[PDB]
C-alpha cells in the first residue's frame, strides 16, 4: 500500500506601517531663515 | 569532490571582503547615523521656528 | 579655530586613531563628518550677537 504526501502549506504574511508623530516648537535662534535653511539641507542631504 | 567543496568553502571564507568586515562597518556607521540624525534634527527644528 | 573665536572652555569633537589597517581607515571620513556637523551646530547655537 501507498498513499500520496500533502503539499505543505504557505501563507502571506501581515506588514505593520502606522505611525505616530509628536509636536515641536523651539525658540527663535541667532540666525536668520534663509542661513539656516541654507545649512539644514546641506546636514539631511549628508543623512540621506 | 566533496574535498573540493570543504577547501572552497574554506577559501571563500578567507576571501578579504567578508562578513566581519560588513559586520564591523555597519556598527560604525550605525552609531555615527543616530548621533547625525538627532544632531541635524535639533537644528531643522530651530530652523522652522 | 572654532574654540578660539568662541572661547567656550574646553570641548572637543576632533580625535586621533581614525585610521585602522584592518579596515583601512575606510569609515574615518564619515567620523570627520559627525564631528565637523557637532562643531557647526555648537557654532550656530552659540554664535549669538
Amino acid at each position: 500500500s501507498i498513499s500520496p504526501r500533502g503539499l505543505m502549506k504557505q501563507r502571506y504574511q501581515r506588514v505593520v506601517t502606522a505611525r505616530n508623530a509628536s509636536k515641536m516648537n523651539f525658540k527663535v535662534p541667532n540666525y536668520r531663515f534663509e542661513p539656516m535653511l541654507n545649512r539644514s539641507k546641506s546636514g539631511v542631504e549628508t543623512l540621506i | 569532490q566533496q574535498q573540493q567543496a570543504m577547501a572552497l568553502l574554506d577559501y571563500f571564507s578567507e576571501r578579504f571582503t567578508n562578513e566581519s568586515l560588513y559586520t564591523w562597518l555597519i556598527s560604525q556607521l550605525s552609531s555615527l547615523y543616530l548621533q547625525a540624525y538627532d544632531a541635524v534634527l535639533s537644528l531643522c527644528l530651530s530652523a522652522e521656528a | 579655530s572654532l574654540l578660539y573665536e568662541l572661547n567656550l572652555g574646553e570641548q572637543s569633537f576632533v580625535g586621533g586613531g581614525g585610521w585602522n589597517d584592518l579596515y583601512q581607515g575606510l569609515m574615518a571620513g564619515e567620523t570627520l563628518k559627525l564631528a565637523l556637523m557637532r562643531m557647526e551646530r555648537v557654532y550656530v547655537e552659540q554664535n549669538s550677537r
